């Protein structure tokens, strides 16, 4: 079980670890997050008291380093830093959970959720969509743009997600101009599973961090992307059993977490009811569907 | 975007475009099979693509033939009127490509966009107005070339006659519209009033007869006063 310290907390400020959150007050003396699963990515992430605009966070993995957070005053937001003496941050964090001032991960035993929804996601992935390569841990906030959203303007603070497009010549092969466009198996299975992906896994790794992004930081492009995903999975007519067992899955618990009242910006009503209802696949999504009409039975 | 009463004369400038309809690719007849079932048995069709401008007319024939074997044939049709289309444009020489190419049904546009992939640069539009092309088949000489095709076979019209040697593009279009929106409401009225006077013939090479300017006011009167007329018929004015 790892730790996150934090240096202080100036600022009044909504403190978010996974799918937990809490609020801390000006100069509330507090000194960070312990207990933290090893073996799963995380993100920390806030909320500003003043500003609920702009939320943002950091995206890590404890065995990848020591991590800490301090405030920037002049930047003005929390910052996750490295520490790179490993001695200093063992004596830090000893002192700081002797003093109790660290709240601890609060994982119910039974519950597997965070697992569930980042099961296909790894660090090293996260590092090449958010190019920061001086930092083991990756910074992502509600206002950053999409590469692909970039083609219709800073490239350094991007998220570089694969681009899918349906209407493309990447999609399209000449002279399947109507069969591909209808049963989309050649750009899933050829082009994005075999080309770019290389597997399925990497590909779930993406539309889950797309997800999470977009849960977490309303970011839109990231939205856009998991849709995307999704879309192209339903409207291929082929897909091997295992993925389509797998995406069930993993819709599912990204269905159940979806905060009820964030619903309507996040969920896109056209590609819901297209892939539960009218794709391919309508048929091979039973738990999400289920879900779905059980939570959300206006969007359908 | 969307092509509409507001952006009218745009069909008139000096940018190449060509109007799009698809409502007569796939054509049939419905009738009862021996065992007192309905079966379709399909006709020969015609992609109507029209160059507004200068009265052009790409007539592509659509021979029964393409259908056979073919499932869901109505979204076939859009896709095969996209191909075609594309071909087209590939044939023709650079400076003579359309920038713009207007459908006038909604659903052709995916499956154009796809098949114009290749043509970033020519912009795939809709269209507001509720143009009559799908009358294009009360053309006589037109339903002809259509029925009688054993193959597929483009033909070339200029479906203004010489009228741009007297009117302008705008008038000619207007016109046109007159004509196919009248035969489209009554077309044996239309026909009737377009043939009524056995001296004023159709020239071999033209598809309307030879009207003088005064005879052409009469008869575009005559058309006005049917589609009124018609209007009333039906709903009772
Ligand atoms: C679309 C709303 C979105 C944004 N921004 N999400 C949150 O605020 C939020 C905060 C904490 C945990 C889960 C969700």
């Amino acid at each position: 079980m790892n730790t996150v310290p934090f240096t202080s907390a100036p600022i009044e400020v909504t403190i978010g670890i996974d799918q937990y959150s809490f609020n801390v007050k000006e100069n509330q003396p507090f000194h960070g997050i312990k207990d933290i699963p090893i073996g799963h990515v995380h993100v920390i992430h806030f909320q500003h008291a003043d500003n609920s605009s702009m939320r943002y966070g950091y995206w890590f993995d404890c065995r990848m380093g020591n991590f800490y957070i301090q405030y920037d005053p002049k930047d003005g937001l929390y910052k996750m830093m490295e520490e790179r003496d490993g001695a200093k941050f063992e004596n830090i964090v000893h002192n700081f959970k002797e003093r109790q001032m660290m709240v601890s991960y609060p994982k119910i035993d039974e519950d597997d959720t965070w697992y569930n929804l980042t099961e296909f996601v790894q660090m090293d992935k996260i590092r090449k969509i958010v190019r920061k390569d001086e930092n083991q841990f990756s910074y992502v906030d509600s206002s950053m743009t999409t590469v692909q959203e970039n083609e219709l303007s800073d490239p350094a603070h991007s998220l570089n997600y694969t681009v899918i497009n349906f209407k493309s010549r990447e999609a399209i092969r000449p002279g399947h101009e109507m069969e591909d466009f209808l049963d989309k198996s050649y750009y899933l299975n050829t082009v994005m599973l075999q080309g770019i992906f290389k597997n399925s896994s990497n590909y779930f790794g993406e539309l889950q961090f797309a997800f999470l992004n977009a849960m977490f930081f309303g970011n839109y492009g990231s939205s856009l992307q998991w849709h995307a995903m999704i879309e192209l999975i339903c409207s291929s007519a082929t897909v091997p059993k295992h993925m389509l067992d797998k995406l069930d899955e993993i819709l599912y618990y990204q269905i159940k977490t979806l905060p009820e009242q964030y619903s309507d910006i996040l969920l896109n009503e056209r590609v819901w009811n297209i892939c539960l209802y009218s794709s391919f696949q309508k048929n091979s999504l039973h738990n999400t569907e289920k879900i779905m009409e059980n939570k959300y039975p206006e969007l359908l | 975007g969307a092509m509409n009463s507001s952006n009218y004369a745009e069909l008139f400038n000096n940018d190449i475009k060509l109007f799009v309809d698809d409502t007569n690719v796939y054509r049939v007849t419905v009738h009862k099979t021996f065992e007192g079932n309905v079966a379709t048995k399909a006709i020969n069709g015609c992609i109507f693509t029209l160059n507004p401008k200068t009265g052009h007319l790409f007539l592509k024939i659509i021979h029964t033939s393409v259908w056979a074997g073919q499932k869901r044939l109505s979204q076939l049709a859009k896709w095969k009127t996209a191909e075609e289309v594309s071909a087209l444009v590939r044939s023709l020489p650079k400076e003579e490509q359309p920038k713009q190419i207007i459908v006038t049904r909604k659903a052709m546009l995916d499956p154009l966009e796809v098949h114009m992939l290749d043509f970033p640069n020519i912009a795939i539009r809709p269209t507001e107005l509720r143009l009559p092309f799908s009358a294009a088949m009360s053309i006589d000489k037109l339903s002809d070339v259509v029925m009688k095709a054993t193959e597929p076979q483009m033909v070339l019209f200029n479906i203004y006659d010489d009228w741009l040697d007297r009117i302008s593009s705008y008038t000619a279009f207007s016109r046109l519209t007159l004509l196919l929106r009248a035969l489209k409401t009554n077309e044996e009225s239309a026909k009737m009033i377009l043939l009524s006077d056995p001296t004023i013939t159709i020239k071999s090479y033209h598809l309307w007869p030879s009207f003088t300017d005064e005879q052409w006011i009469t008869i575009e009167s005559q058309m006005r006063d049917l589609i009124l007329t018609e209007y009333g018929r039906k709903y009772n004015v």
